[PDB]
């Protein structure tokens, strides 16, 4: 299964995933591809922000679906 | 000047002309990556 993640630079990232893959895992894949720490990552699909524990199938994300990545500082 | 949302996909911040339409936070990340 392939999904796409669009970055702030409009760059499209292609990830090999499973429907069972959690959002946390997708963020780890993004870190491998881009070097971006997961805590700074916010994933958006269909205008909704994605929770780490949930899966791609939970958010009805399908083959060649496109996700949006927003980067945010963590002040704590 | 009229307010404009940042040019980054799915970001709801306001962008500025100094950052080429990006918000300050995203412009900073763009430098990082
Ligand atoms: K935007
Ligand atoms: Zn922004």
């Amino acid at each position: 299964m392939q999904i796409f993640v669009k970055t702030l630079t409009g760059k499209t990232i292609t990830l090999e995933v499973e429907p069972s893959d959690t959002i946390e895992n997708v963020k780890a894949k993004i870190q491998d591809k881009e070097g971006i720490p997961p805590d700074q990552q916010r994933l958006i699909f269909a205008g909704k922000q994605l929770e780490d524990g949930r899966t791609l199938s939970d958010y009805n994300i399908q083959k060649e679906s496109t996700l949006h990545l927003v980067l945010r500082l963590r002040g704590g | 000047p009229p307010k404009q949302r940042c040019r980054a996909p799915a970001c709801d911040h306001f962008g500025n002309a100094k950052c080429n339409g990006y918000c300050n936070e995203c412009f900073q990340f763009k430098q990082m990556y």
